[PDB]
């Protein structure tokens, strides 16, 4: 964890009242991004961030 | 030259056409949404950068980030973008690189293989958000050990208009960088806590945030741009086809008449 | 023999070309799809044949051995076609007596498999 | 038929179908050695269908106000409506009913394809309380099939309804096999759609919904339902009456 | 002037007094506040223009008063009594039960803890 | 089928009449045509094609005497299903098997076009009401699908809802576990045919449209029996 | 057309004829020609498509006498305009006047669109 | 026609138009019963047109040098040239007038695609004036298309000339009808546009600055067009001259 | 057009020409709708050079210089052979497409872009 990510779980603690949980913030608490490091070429497993 | 031929060739532009059609609309919608974003995007950096524009800071290896998506048809966004990587890139061919969306990857990737140490993916979808900024800026620290740097460098289309765009550059300063400047006196920061540990890892996480809601709103803008070019071009076919069907058709009745004509005669 | 080694040659290949549809519109594929596209690519490649130069079966079946089984993956896509004559001729003069094998009992056993897949992996590194 | 039309009665005929009629004909021409035309048809073969087709009438009340209504069935190959023989029927006739294999087989049965159908006669020939509910019916489906293409994220409330509101007018023009309906029961399962009480019920349940919808109307509200078939049109009382009877259900 | 900044939504972009969490301690930033750099960790926020007087709540982020005398906030999502014992202990309960164990998300689930505990403060 | 009139009417028992190929009678009356003094009609056909055939169909049928179960393989011109020939035949039967290109260059065996075969017996009043909702539901999902197509093309998938994403994922198994190997047909599959009771297959299908396999990957429905069958194929692939 | 000859001829007047559907006249020579013997032309129609349809549109002008003028409604078959039936017609044609639903279903009466409508005056 | 041609005098022959005449002859053939071929023209169509058109021509000194001009007029459907009809036309004349339905809606008229036409023995006849002030026009413009068609990418600095210059000798070639202009009054005009005086001007004044413009020549400089009316050339000193006289007009 | 007749280096020149060309036309569809942005990199140069090959493949008649402008040039077959070969060995990829127009063989590419470049 860092300090960019850190603040992101008080941010998603704070994202997580089902009626002020309007459309735009279930959005804004998911991601679909895959990390894959790259060597030569391809490498390792990509993961779900 | 058949009837089957160009009356199903026609099928496969008149969807193509009304596709295109469509993803301008989702585009447009998607539009002022994502305007927002940008919008609600500058306003935070306004207030993180103008710190740095007073302690009038600059750079005393490499890391290049480079922001579009993994969509196409959206014009020459992943292009001139990698293009303006290749232009800066000539000074530094030993520049590690983290490449954010499959398209500018595979530019990246046929032009210099090596430099790519890793690539994010799924992008493009939605406008960008925080925790994307955020855990991308983590795996930054992470494996690629951003901290560990000179200078930093994130690559990003800027949107100038809705009909052009240009690529721009902005840097990153590091922990180090912060405290090493021409005015950090200026400020009566606490230098107590690891605080340019902090402001470099949180400015990493909001300068590309900044950096990915103009590059989607350029993309965006872009999109709606090619597709009603395409539309356009596409129902242009359509009409060249309808008459060509049309002929075709004609033909087609005529000739299987003139058939049944020569066998009534005999 | 050559029923054996050109397995599902032409329902691959269909599935080659299945994919080589989903690699228009600029995608980005798994690994599976990435080395089936590579595979077929180069399989596609050695199907190609000079007039007036017809072959054998038992020349016939290593090429298409070497090709489905991905023997030829891993070699740089225009070279194809010097392989081809530089292999028969290897096969000719080191492993001869597969090939006469091959023309006479127009059949492969795990013998005659495993002698030749020891023999084309040996060749590979030039 | 006629015997019917001309003793002051009502006659309906179905001629299933005329483009085999057509073929008998060509038949015949063919080998009598006739002159063929396109498609081999001899030159009379729109004077055999409209000769046959002009005798369904509405006949004047000095004539008896007998008719004869007609329902001649063409079938197509490959939905081509300029072949000959559907040419000539087509434009004899007074409207089309369009079916189509594609609507078939996404299970909207009978596959009427609405934007293709018509009925020049129209709105003189509806029940006046089936006018009141489906003026609008016209509509939204109308501006369906025009936004379909959306039906595939980023769409403004505005589009989201629209899309909303069409597939469950879609929905409820399904309608089983062998099971005709009566208008009152008609009027208000299309009232329901028609304005809006069917938006929050997932698309699945229409079916169950018509049913259950028609039964407790019958049990509950056989006084709607015997006003719409007794007096053909819907009151403002009707309307409102209607109004309540549906939200009562629907929240139920 | 006072410009308040979350990346989704811009609040505040002249100003009498303002109050933050900073490092451990709460500034109420003066009218002619010497230019500091601090960070917000998790808590209120004030702000005032006459007498007005108004709340929000901060994830954490940066406050920096400005060479022009400007103050700036930034935080990441932000109110607290007008954005609202059902809706706030609800995955606290999930909180120390997905703690929890060994892998090293432990500490993802860890920082949940010590949030929600000083998000229920007043 | 003179011969197998006489079983059905003075055998009294259950006749089966194969016909390959019934196009290849409306071909030869066509052949001769023209020399037999006629004026052509459409396509080049003979004036009486639709009066020849039905002579010849009329007496192809079950009567009150006895049962007559007929096949007949319907050659199809330049696979145009609209050429006069095929377009006469189908209003005679109780079933069509409609095959096509499009699903054999697919792999798929037999090629049957899922949406375009019909029959008089897909009646809930026969079938039973499940089997007829299992159906149906199958040939929605194939649709959906065969109509995203246009998009799959274009967008690829990433542009597609949820709800659709899992259609078009449930219809791409579906499609091909509608494929069988033939016991005829072991020369061009190297597979070992299947039978599978219709029992099973309304189960199998109604159990993958619940979505209770949809963990199992694509190519373990290709070319085998029932959902037995397709469990088995996933543990050997997973090895 | 010999009832609105009459009136230009001895009446003198400026007389209106309408034609609906002058695509009917066109289908029916095509019959009659059909069950004449005539070999059939492009697309079916009749040899003499284009004098069948002098003989009657020439008959329609001005003279020093008055003028007969004539509405015609026009059929186009498969929406194509290239058709030997609408494009015989249409080198008879001095101006169009173009019905839209589209322009209806903005409450324009009478529903004529001024853009699509089109006259060589 | 031929009459002039025989008797050492001129004769230009207009056809309006040999779609027609092709049309009348095929009613005949039909009627007449010979076999009909490509969109039922009897085999002979082509040797209709071949015939008549060979008639034209251009005699000898001993033939007492005569004429015979032929203005044939095709009317192709949907602006197909490839039809059969227009390709035998084609065939015999010596070269085309195209002219697009696209340019005459937008107002372009004369409509002339350039790209489309061609002259194939005129060059030589042409007057040495609109020859000289004609340089490459025939290949820049329709070439000016090569931009046009691709421009709606880059704002280019280069090719952002050629589409002002483009833009201007399209409107330069536009012309009123009933108005046929003297030759003297011709080359001014494209003088002032292929060397860029019009460049300045904006697109909807170029229609007036034409009508402006010679009005002036006419009063001031009218030496010069009599001189261009009566040698036909543009001797360098005439050329100098009429640079001096257009940008004097420009400028004001 | 065989080996056996015109030589290996002729005929492999000849028949990548032929791929190259024939990529281009596999691909004209897509270039007219959607444009050169939506091709992969590989087929975006193969395009740029099938171009350059199309334009290369005119010639200036002597005949048709009235509407060429142009006198008339003539190239021997060994000087095609080994210009269009070098166009295709990636030689000529910085020059643009209009110095290829009507022009005889290499040697008069290279003077026409630079007459352009001046």
């Amino acid at each position: 964890i860092s300090y960019a990510a850190y603040l992101n779980v008080a941010a998603q603690a704070i994202r997580s009242k089902t009626e002020l949980q309007t459309a735009s913030v279930l959005n804004r608490s998911q991601t679909d991004a895959f990390y894959t490091q790259y060597k030569n070429a391809s490498e390792p497993t990509p993961i779900t961030k | 030259a058949t009837l089957k031929e160009v009356e199903m060739r026609l099928k496969s532009i008149k969807n193509i056409e009304k596709i295109t059609k469509t993803m301008k609309i989702v585009a447009s919608t998607r539009l002022s949404k994502a305007e927002k974003a940008k919008i609600s995007a500058k306003k935070m950096d306004e207030a993180e950068q103008l710190f740095y524009k007073n302690a009038e800071t600059k750079n005393l290896k490499e890391l290049i980030v480079a922001i579009t998506s993994d969509k196409g048809l959206c014009g020459s966004i992943h292009s001139q973008l990698a293009k303006a990587v290749r232009r800066h890139l000539n000074d530094q061919p030993n520049a590690d690189i983290v490449t954010i969306g499959d398209k500018i990857k595979m530019q990246l990737l046929r032009t210099h293989p090596n430099n790519i140490k890793l690539s994010i993916n799924g992008i493009g979808k939605d406008a960008p958000t925080f925790q994307e900024s955020a855990l991308i800026a983590d795996k930054l620290l992470s494996v690629m050990k951003a901290g560990t740097y000179p200078k930093i460098s994130i690559f990003y289309n800027d949107p100038v208009s809705s009909l052009s765009f240009e690529p721009s550059e902005k840097p990153i300063f590091n922990a180090k960088t912060i405290e090493q400047s021409p005015s950090f006196g200026k400020f009566e920061i606490d230098t107590d806590a690891n605080v340019p540990r902090d402001l470099f890892e949180y400015t990493l996480a909001n300068q590309m945030l900044t950096a990915m809601a103009q590059g989607y709103a350029a993309e965006i803008s872009a999109r709606r741009n090619a597709m009603d070019n395409a539309s356009k071009n596409a129902g242009d076919m359509i009409n060249r086809y309808s008459i060509l069907y049309n002929r075709t058709r004609q033909a087609v009745i005529t000739n299987e008449l003139v058939d049944i004509i020569t066998g009534a005669s005999s | 023999a050559l029923k054996q080694v050109a397995g599902s040659l032409k329902l691959f290949l269909a599935q080659y070309r299945e994919v080589a549809a989903s690699a228009q519109f600029g995608s980005d594929l798994d690994a599976s799809t990435k080395q089936t596209l590579v595979r077929g690519e180069r399989l596609t490649q050695l199907l190609k044949q000079n007039q007036y130069s017809p072959l054998a079966t038992e020349e016939q079946v290593p090429l298409i051995y070497a090709g489905v089984n991905g023997h030829l993956d891993g070699i740089e896509l225009s070279r194809i076609g010097e392989f081809e004559s530089s292999f028969l001729s290897y096969l000719k003069s080191n492993h001869n007596e597969l090939l006469t094998e091959i023309r006479e009992k127009g059949e492969l056993s795990k013998e005659l498999l495993a002698s030749l897949k020891s023999a084309t992996e040996s060749f590979v590194a030039t | 038929g006629e015997w019917f039309r001309d003793n002051g009665k009502h006659a309906l005929i179905v001629y299933d179908d005329l483009s085999k009629q057509a073929v008998a004909y060509r038949q015949l021409s063919l080998l009598l050695r006739r002159p063929p035309g396109r498609e081999a048809y001899p030159g009379d073969v729109f004077y055999l269908h409209s000769r046959l087709l002009e005798r369904a009438a509405k006949l004047s009340e000095k004539e008896g106000s007998g008719s004869l209504t007609a329902l001649p069935v063409i079938e197509t190959q490959g939905g081509d409506v300029s072949a000959y023989i559907p040419t000539n029927v087509i434009s004899i006739t007074d409207g089309q009913i369009f079916l189509e294999a594609e609507l078939f087989y996404k299970g909207i049965r009978p596959a009427i394809n609405v934007g293709l159908s018509v009925s020049r006669v129209g709105s003189a020939a509806q029940v006046k309380a089936l006018k009141q509910v489906a003026g609008s019916l016209k509509l939204f489906l109308a501006q369906y099939r025009e936004v379909a293409a959306s039906a595939q994220s980023d769409l403004d409330a505005s589009t989201k309804q629209t899309l909303v509101r069409g597939e469950r007018l879609t929905q409820l023009l399904k309608q089983n096999q062998y099971s005709p309906l009566a208008t009152e029961e008609q009027v208000p399962l299309i009232y329901a759609g028609v304005n809006g009480h069917l938006d929050g019920i997932e698309l699945s349940r229409i079916g169950e919904f018509e049913s259950s919808f028609l039964s407790y109307l019958k049990s509950n509200h056989n006084e709607l339902l015997t006003e719409i078939r007794e007096k053909g049109e819907l009151s403002k009382e009707l309307l409102a009456s209607l109004k309540s009877a549906t939200e009562s259900f629907v929240a139920t | 002037k006072l410009q308040f900044a979350l990346p989704h939504e811009t609040l505040y972009s002249e100003v009498t007094q303002v109050n933050l969490p900073a490092k451990s301690g709460r500034i109420g930033v003066l009218a002619n506040h010497v230019p500091t750099v601090e960070q917000l960790l998790p808590g209120v926020v004030e702000v005032m223009e006459g007498s007005n007087s108004k709340k929000f709540f901060i994830s954490g982020g940066f406050a920096t008063v400005q060479p022009d005398s400007q103050l700036c906030v930034t935080a990441i999502e932000a109110p607290l009594e007008s954005f609202s014992e059902n809706i706030k202990n609800l995955l606290a309960e999930a909180k120390k039960n997905v703690s929890s164990s060994d892998a090293r998300e432990a500490a993802e689930a860890a920082i949940q803890v010590e949030v929600l505990e000083n998000l229920q403060s007043v | 089928l003179t011969i197998a009139e006489y079983f059905r009417d003075e055998e009294g028992q259950d006749v089966l009449l194969f016909i390959d190929n019934i196009f290849r009678f409306t071909q030869a009356g066509s052949e001769v045509s023209a020399l037999l003094g006629r004026i052509p009609s459409a396509v080049g056909y003979q004036p009486t094609l639709a009066t020849d055939m039905g002579l010849l169909q009329e007496r192809i049928t079950t009567t009150k005497k006895g049962s007559v179960t007929s096949v007949q393989a319907v050659y199809v011109p330049a696979d145009d299903l609209t050429d006069p020939a095929p377009a006469t035949t189908f209003a005679h039967l109780d079933a069509t098997t409609v095959l096509s290109r499009g699903i054999s260059e697919l792999g798929i065996y037999p090629a049957v076009d899922p949406l375009d075969s019909k029959s008089r017996l897909l009646d809930a009043a026969v079938v039973g009401q499940e089997h007829y909702d299992v159906a149906s539901k199958v040939q929605e999902t194939l649709q959906t699908y065969k109509s995203l197509q246009d998009i799959i093309a274009i967008l690829g998938m990433d542009e597609l809802s949820e709800q659709d994403k899992l259609t078009v994922e449930r219809a791409r198994k579906i499609q091909r576990f509608l494929s069988q190997p033939f016991a005829v047909a072991e020369v061009f599959t190297g597979i070992p045919g299947k039978l599978v009771r219709l029992k099973d297959t309304v189960a199998s299908f109604k159990a993958v449209l619940e979505g209770k396999y949809d963990n199992i990957p694509e190519h373990a429905f290709y070319m085998v029996g029932g959902i037995e069958d397709v469990v088995a194929k996933a543990e050997k692939l997973a090895a």
